[PDB]
C-alpha cells in the first residue's frame, strides 16, 4: 500500500548518482567504510573534483544512520563536508558526496620519511597542528568525539580555493554504548589499553599528541609490531618512550580494570632512563622549545591531566614565529603526488 | 548530548520550523476527504500509536519524540494516501532508534512489537492484524530519510525544561506535571512551528497555573517574546478541550475509513 502516482513522481524526479557523476575507473580508496571514487560532475556546472563514497553493505545501518545524522548538522572549515546523499532504491546502496582532498598526513609523512634516506615549508607542522586542534575543538564543543584519529584520516586539500586546509574525516560515528570493548594501536591512549569502558575527549587529544610527534620526527612515536583491550607490547613502547608513570603522575590508574595485569607484567625500574625529553632529543627536537612543551601537555599519561583542544590552541607556540597559515603549504609549490587509482 | 548547543545553525531550525500558512495549504489535499477536526483526531491517534510502540520496545521518551517528529514532517509535506500511516509509524520508530547509539531494535522485535501493540492496545481501530513484513519497513525507510532531506537530529523541549525547573529551584513540585505537558504537545503541530525552548516555557507556565505556583517575576526576568509563548499556551489549553470532547476509541474506526486510500498500480 503505497500510492502509485506518488511513487512514479518521486521515481521521475530522483537524482541518481550514475547520471550525475563520472566515476568509472576513478576509484581512489577501498576499505571497511566502502568504496571511494574521484568524481566529476556530468552536467558541467563546475569543474571541481568530489569524493564519492558508496557505503559498505546495504540499507541504513547504525553506522550509516549516525554518519548521515551528524554530518548533516556539522559545519566547520576543518571538518569534511557532506555535500549530498544519494539513496539508490533498487540495490539499496547509500552514496555520500564530499569535497575531494588530494592529500592526507599518512601519505605526506610517508613521502618525507621515504625521501629522507633515498617538512620543507617552515610553519607547516604548526599549521597542521592548529587546524587539527581547531576541527577537533568544534566537534568536542558539540559533544562529538572522533574516537579514531590518525594520519590517514587527517586530510589535506590540494590545488583549488581551499589549498592546504586540513579536513578531518572518518569519525567513529557508530560504537555500541560509546564503548571500545564492543591491527595497529599506535594512536590509542594508555587508558584504552588499560580497559577504559568509554571514549572521551582526552582519548582524542592523545591521538593528536601522537600525530604531532609524527609530524616533527617522521616516525610514529608509539610504533609497534603487529579483541580484548589489553595490549602488552603496545604499552611496552609507550613506557620506553614516556617512562613508566609514577603514582603521583596518575593517581587513578589503580581504578582501571587492567591495573593488576599491568603490575603483573611490568616493573617500573625497566624504564628508569626513559622520558619524552630523551626520545625527542634523539630525534633532534629541542626540549626547551615551545613545540616540545605543548607536545608534553598533549602526551600526558593521566587522562584528567591532558590538555583540552581549547587550551592547546591558546598555547604560546602559536604566538611564536612562524605564525600558523590557512594554507598549510604557505603559498609554496606542493611536491607530493596525487592519489593513484585502483581496480575492482 | 550531541549537538546540544547548535540549534540556531541546525537543520531542525533552518529547514523544519515551517510557516503555519504553508502547512495548512499542503493540508488542503487531505481536507477534501477529512474535516479539520477529523484530521487532528488522526494526528492525536497516530501520536499514541508511536508512543505505544515506543513503550513496548522500552525506548526512552526522546527517541519516541524524534519518531513522532519524523511522522509529522512526512505528512506535513505529503498526503496520507502516499504511504499507509500504519506502515510509517513503526518505520519512524525504527529509524529514530538507529539515530541514538545505545542499543539497536532488531527486525523480528520491530515486527512483533507492531503486531502486538495494534492487536492488544488498538483493536478498536484495527480488526485485521498488522499485515506488513520487515521488507516493507526497509523500503519505507528509504522514502522517509529522503523526504526529510536526511535531517535526523531533532531538538525537543525536555532538555530546556529540565534546565528551567532547575533554575527555578522547584524540580520536585513542577517537573512531573510539566514533563507530561511536553508529551501532550506532540498531539499538536507545535513542534513544526516553534523552537523547543518556547514550547518548554509554555508547558512550564501551564504547570505553574495548574499547581497555583506564582512564577510571575521569574517569567518576567526572561528575555523572550511572550506573545509567542502565549500563542503556545492557547494551543495547549485548546488541546485539553479537544481531548475532553474526543472519544478516540468510539470515533477512530470511522475516521480511518474516510482517509484517502493509496491508489494501486493499473
Ligand atoms: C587511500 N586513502 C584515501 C583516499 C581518499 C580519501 C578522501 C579524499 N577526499 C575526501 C574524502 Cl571524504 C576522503 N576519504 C576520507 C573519509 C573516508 C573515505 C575517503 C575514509 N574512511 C571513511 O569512512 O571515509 C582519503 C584517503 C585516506 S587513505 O589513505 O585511506
Amino acid at each position: 500500500k503505497m500510492d502509485y502516482d506518488f511513487k512514479v513522481k518521486l521515481s521521475s524526479e530522483r537524482e541518481r548518482v550514475e547520471d550525475l557523476f563520472e566515476y568509472e575507473g576513478c576509484k581512489v580508496g577501498r576499505g571497511t567504510y566502502g568504496h571511494v571514487y574521484k568524481a566529476k560532475r556530468k552536467d558541467g556546472k563546475d569543474d571541481k573534483d568530489y569524493a564519492l563514497k558508496q557505503i559498505e553493505g546495504t540499507g541504513i545501518s547504525m553506522s550509516a544512520c549516525r554518519e548521515i545524522a551528524l554530518l548533516r548538522e556539522l559545519k566547520h572549515p576543518n571538518v569534511i563536508s557532506l555535500q549530498k546523499v544519494f539513496l539508490s532504491h533498487a540495490d539499496r546502496k547509500v552514496w555520500l558526496l564530499f569535497d575531494y582532498a588530494e592529500h592526507d598526513l599518512w601519505h605526506i609523512i610517508k613521502f618525507h620519511r621515504a625521501s629522507k634516506a633515498n617538512q620543507l615549508p617552515r610553519g607547516m607542522v604548526k599549521s597542521l597542528l592548529y587546524q587539527i586542534l581547531d576541527g577537533i575543538h568544534y566537534l568536542h564543543a558539540n559533544w562529538v568525539l572522533h574516537r579514531d584519529l590518525k594520519p590517514a584520516n587527517i586530510l589535506v586539500m590540494g590545488e583549488g580555493p581551499e589549498r592546504g586546509r586540513v579536513k578531518i574525516a572518518d569519525m567513529g560515528f557508530a560504537r555500541l554504548f560509546n564503548s571500545p570493548l564492543k591491527v595497529t594501536f599506535w594512536y590509542r591512549a594508555p587508558e584504552l589499553l588499560l580497559g577504559a569502558r568509554h571514549y572521551t575527549k582526552a582519548i582524542d587529544i592523545w591521538a593528536i599528541g601522537c600525530i604531532f610527534a609524527e609530524l616533527l620526527t617522521s616516525e610514529p612515536i608509539f610504533h609497534c609490531r603487529q579483541s580484548n583491550p589489553y595490549h602488552h607490547d603496545q604499552l611496552d613502547r609507550i613506557f620506553n618512550v614516556m617512562g613508566f608513570p609514577a603514582d603521583k603522575d596518575w593517581e587513578d590508574i589503580k581504578k582501571m580494570p587492567e591495573h593488576s595485569t599491568l603490575m603483573k607484567d611490568f616493573r617500573r625500574n625497566t624504564y628508569t632512563n626513559c622520558s619524552l625529553i630523551k626520545y625527542m632529543e634523539k630525534h633532534k627536537v629541542k626540549p626547551d622549545s615551545k613545540a616540545f612543551h605543548l607536545l608534553q601537555k598533549l602526551l600526558t599519561m593521566d587522562p584528567i591531566k591532558r590538555i583540552t583542544s581549547e587550551q592547546a590552541m591558546q598555547d604560546p607556540y602559536f604566538l611564536e614565529d612562524p605564525l600558523p597559515t590557512s594554507d598549510v603549504f604557505a603559498g609554496c609549490q606542493i611536491p607530493y603526488p596525487k592519489r593513484e587509482f585502483l581496480t575492482e | 548530548k550531541a549537538m546540544a548547543g547548535n540549534f540556531w545553525q541546525s537543520s531542525h531550525y533552518l529547514q523544519w520550523i515551517l510557516d503555519k500558512q504553508d502547512l495548512l495549504k499542503e493540508r488542503q489535499k487531505d481536507l477534501k476527504f477529512l474535516s479539520e477536526e477529523e484530521y487532528w483526531k488522526l494526528q492525536i491517534f497516530f501520536t499514541n500509536v508511536i508512543q505505544a510502540l515506543g513503550e513496548h520496545l522500552k525506548l526512552r521518551q526522546q527517541v519516541i519524540a524524534t519518531a513522532t517528529v519524523y511522522f509529522k514532517r512526512f505528512y506535513a509535506r505529503y498526503s496520507l494516501k502516499s504511504i499507509d500511516p500504519v506502515l510509517m509509524a513503526p518505520t519512524c520508530v525504527f529509524l529514530a532508534s538507529k539515530v541514538e547509539e545505545f542499543g539497536v531494535v532488531s527486525n523480528t522485535r520491530l515486527i512483533a512489537a507492531a503486531t502486538s501493540v495494534l492487536k492488544t492496545r488498538f483493536s478498536y481501530a484495527f480488526p485485521k492484524e498488522f499485515p506488513y513484513r520487515m521488507n516493507h519497513i526497509l523500503e519505507c525507510e528509504f522514502y522517509l530519510l529522503e523526504l526529510m532531506d536526511c535531517c535526523l537530529i531533532v531538538y525537543h523541549p525536555y532538555r530546556p525544561l529540565l534546565q528551567y525547573v532547575q533554575d527555578m529551584g522547584q524540580e520536585d513540585m513542577l517537573l512531573p506535571l510539566a514533563w507530561r505537558i511536553v508529551n501532550d504537545t506532540y498531539r499538536t503541530d507545535l513542534c513544526l512551528l516553534y523552537p523547543p525552548f518556547m514550547i518548554a516555557l509554555a508547558c512550564l507556565h501551564v504547570a505553574c497555573v495548574v499547581q497555583q505556583k506564582d512564577a510571575r517575576q521569574w517569567f518576567a526576568e526572561l528575555s523572550v517574546d511572550m506573545e509567542k509563548i502565549l500563542e503556545i499556551i492557547r494551543v495547549i489549553l485548546k488541546l485539553y478541550e479537544q481531548w475532553k470532547n474526543f472519544d478516540e476509541r468510539k470515533e477512530m474506526a470511522t475516521i480511518l475509513s474516510k482517509m484517502p486510500k493509496p491508489k494501486p498500480p493499473p
